RNA sequence: UGUCCCAACGUUGGGCCCGGUGAACUGUACAUUCCAGUGCGGAGUCUGGAGACACCCAGGGGGAAGCGAAGACCCUAUGGA
RNA sequence: CGCUCUAAUUGGAUGGAAGUAGGGGUGAAAACUCCUAUGGACCGAUUAGUGACGAAAAUCCUGGCCAUAGUAGCAGCGAUA
RNA sequence: ACCCUCAGAAGGGAGGCGAAAUAGAGCAUGAAAUCAGUUGGCGAUCGAGCGACAGGGCAUACAAGGUCCCUCGACGAAUGACCGACGCGCGAGCGUCCAGUAAGACUCACGGGAAGCCGAUGUUCUGUCGUACGUUUUGAAAAACGAGCCAGGGAGUGUGUCU
């Protein structure tokens, strides 16, 4: 009579004591938005990130208030770059031959947005009883 | 054309339209705006006062030049917009009559929605000065309008 | 007429600035205040530069006006509008919280404040607000 | 030849409008003008071998 | 002899209000400003103060170094006629 | 990083492709991905190629659209109807 | 089609076909600029590059994120005390000891709590910084030049030779 998800919704990934360290890190301190300069003042200028240019750019000259730009320095720790806010490590899958070489303690699956119905039930059913946590899981009525 | 923008329950409720009318479509959104929430035979009683000139019609956002009225309460400028009034009279005639036809009680239902719509215009050119012409336009207007019972 | 002030300040043969400068800092640390006596508040100087000086701030002014005080009423209170920022909502809560009177209306007996106090017995070159306010032609209403 | 069939031409400064070749009010010609030439095309002469 | 002293009253068409018709110029953004200062030395937007409840109607045009025109003066180009 | 089309290898789709709207996640970022709705037939990935391959700007080009504005004009003419 | 409405072969209402009429005639999809109605936030005493980063209000169906709050305790970089004891200084105050102790960001563990609740999103308030963008220029917020807005279009290519 409610909607219950299909997998082991719940299930979470093990890792070692300074991974989780450093995935706490990463999601306390967070980062910019870096959207591209002015993107807000001209509605034909988009939130994709470009480099200022202009030789007298208030943000390109780094002045307080202007916006962060982009440099290497912000990026994320080596360890957890990359990971699910849970911690798994994402394995896009297309088929249920995708699953296989799956280790479902450290990565979970997500399934390709295109795949159907009729196929996205046999992975459904085929990752859980291995073990795999499925990110974008069906939610049927029981 | 326009589609209701508004659910409506087929058994508490009549509909009517309006379509390309050519008319203000500024004297309209005035129009529409002074008489939701009217009852039907209110809203003719009153577009007849309008038509006649007793009753002003509140220009609360195009009311550049607009002349101050007395009658309008709450607000200053106002007029007395005969053919876009003379519009909605029909669209309520017609209304009113669908209600009847429905079993409906037509001047009693409550005006739930009424909307205009500029669909379009009728480009127009008009010769100017030195050799060059310049848009001379008429505004195509739907409406839309959703009686209930009270 | 009736406010509840948390503190009553009497300004009777003190240095206006200074009564000023920490009636301003107590409003904005939440404190009601009342000046009592303003036009008893005095202020050091040769009467004839003071004059002038407040003579000049009457008339000043053109269509988009200077509105200046010329009783000691306002002029206290213009004084103190000075120390706070007035047009910050923290600042006009401050300030609207204040309040200068000519003479005393209350039944206690305002307090002096520390270092605001004048000698009159070693001091000869200073004035009295309701001086200045006569001078600059107010109506002598105390 | 595709976009250079025309005899269009700029009226220049003194009208408020940009340099841009035009015939019967309407640019022509030049890359950034619909109908206008493509500035760099693929051409039959390239050895593609 | 209303050109002037020195302006008045009047006539007609507008103007103003109402119905109908219905453009254009112009628009980086923001914008209730004023006085001073500062700044590429001529600021509604910076700084300090002052003033400032919102919206609307009519006006005469002080400012936006107002709109209109890639200065027609002057110089420069191994330019043109 | 992204775009087109070719090739090999290999996948997805009417049990709903692309696109679009709103929303969730990842990447310093170019950008990748998912969910919901719409849509109703196509769509990828890896590798090696290919090139009329990336826009905020040019008084840029074309089209569409807002303010301007229910504003100016629909009075002026020795033919005031 | 039929019926009601209407000056009406218009339009509208009801209805019928089809998987779909939001496929109903320049009719596949149906973006932005933008318009009507409406929802959330702000709002007729208040100040202008419209924001970035912090932090509060109010608002939120599911999905695709799941965290977050307080007691206590563990760990604890730099830094680092009060009080009290003694000794100086005209004085503000300083020295020695208490003590590199108490404290000390992050992180974790036990117990307790939140589901509009944490993130996130919309709007708004507070703090800090902040006079667009691109170009010309020694120097641009510029009273130097460009653009009303949006979408789409819009600029290192080919042959030959040489290195
Ligand atoms: C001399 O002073 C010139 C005379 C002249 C120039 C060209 C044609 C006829 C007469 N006058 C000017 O240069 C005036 C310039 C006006 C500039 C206004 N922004
Ligand atoms: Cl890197
Ligand atoms: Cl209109
Ligand atoms: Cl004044
Ligand atoms: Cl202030
Ligand atoms: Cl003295
Ligand atoms: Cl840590
Ligand atoms: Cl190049
Ligand atoms: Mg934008
Ligand atoms: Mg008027
Ligand atoms: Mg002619
Ligand atoms: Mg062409
Ligand atoms: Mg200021
Ligand atoms: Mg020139
Ligand atoms: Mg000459
Ligand atoms: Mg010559
Ligand atoms: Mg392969
Ligand atoms: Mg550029
Ligand atoms: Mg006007
Ligand atoms: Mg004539
Ligand atoms: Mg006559
Ligand atoms: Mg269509
Ligand atoms: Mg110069
Ligand atoms: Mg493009
Ligand atoms: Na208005
Ligand atoms: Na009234
Ligand atoms: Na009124
Ligand atoms: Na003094
Ligand atoms: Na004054
Ligand atoms: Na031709
Ligand atoms: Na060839
Ligand atoms: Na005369
Ligand atoms: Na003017
Ligand atoms: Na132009
Ligand atoms: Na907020
Ligand atoms: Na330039
Ligand atoms: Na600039
Ligand atoms: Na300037
Ligand atoms: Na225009
Ligand atoms: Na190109």
């Amino acid at each position: 009579t409610e909607l219950q998800a299909r997998g082991l919704t719940e299930k979470t990934p093990d890792l070692s004591d300074e991974d989780a360290r450093l995935l706490t890190q990463r999601h306390r301190v967070g980062k910019p938005q870096f959207n591209r300069q002015d993107h807000h003042k001209k509605k034909r200028v988009s939130t994709s990130w470009r480099k200022p240019r202009g030789q007298l750019s208030k943000q390109r000259r780094g002045i307080k208030g202007k916006g962060d730009t982009v440099e290497a320095g912000f990026r994320s720790p080596t360890a957890v770059r990359g990971k699910h806010p849970s911690g798994f490590e994402e394995v896009r899958v297309h088929n249920v031959d995708d699953l296989e070489g799956v280790d479902g303690d450290t990565e979970a699956v997500r399934i390709a947005s295109k795949v159907g119905a009729r196929k996205r039930e046999r992975i459904e059913e085929e990752a859980e009883d291995a073990g795999i946590r499925v990110l974008n899981p069906t939610y049927v009525e029981v | 054309g326009i589609s209701y923008s508004v659910e409506a329950d087929p058994d508490t409720t009549a509909k009517a339209m309006l379509r390309e009318r050519q008319m203000s479509f500024k004297h309209s959104k005035a129009i529409a705006r002074e008489i939701k929430g009217k009852t039907a035979g209110e809203a003719v009683d009153y577009l007849e006062a309008v038509i006649e000139g007793d009753q002003p019609v509140p220009f609360k956002q195009h009311n550049s030049g607009v002349g101050h009225k007395s009658k309008v309460d709450g607000w200053d400028a106002g007029r007395y917009p005969e053919k876009a009034s003379k519009a909605f009279l029909d669209l309520l005639e017609n209304a009113v009559g669908n209600a009847d036809h429905q079993g409906f009680d037509g001047e009693a239902m409550t005006i739930k929605h009424v909307a205009a719509h500029k669909v379009g215009e009728q480009q127009g050119r008009k010769p100017r000065a030195m050799g060059r012409a310049s848009a001379w336009n008429s505004p195509q207007v739907d409406v839309e309008l959703i009686l209930e019972e009270p | 007429a009736e406010f509840d002030a948390d503190v009553i300040v009497d300004a009777r043969d003190c240095i206006m600035g200074r009564v000023a400068s920490q009636v301003a800092e107590q409003a904005l640390d939440g404190e009601t205040v009342a000046v009592v006596n303003a036009e008893r508040a005095v202020i050091t100087g040769r009467e004839e530069q003071i004059v002038e000086k407040y003579e000049k701030r009457v008339d000043i002014g053109n269509d988009n006006g200077y509105f200046y005080p010329k009783r000691p009423d306002g002029i206290f209170k213009r004084t103190i509008r000075g120390m706070l920022p007035h047009k910050k909502q923290r600042g006009r809560e401050a300030f609207e919280s204040v309040r200068v009177y000519l003479g005393n209306p209350y039944d206690e007996d305002g307090e002096v404040l520390d270092g605001t106090s004048l000698d009159r017995l070693s001091n000869i070159k200073f004035v009295t607000l309701g001086e200045i306010s006569e001078t600059l032609g107010a109506n002598k209403t105390w | 030849y595709a976009g250079l069939r025309t005899p269009a031409e700029s009226f220049g400064s003194g009208r408020g409008q940009a340099h841009v070749p035009k015939l019967d009010g309407r640019a022509r010609r030049v890359p950034q003008a619909v109908k206008g030439r493509s500035a760099h095309p693929p051409k039959t002469e390239k050895d593609r071998s």
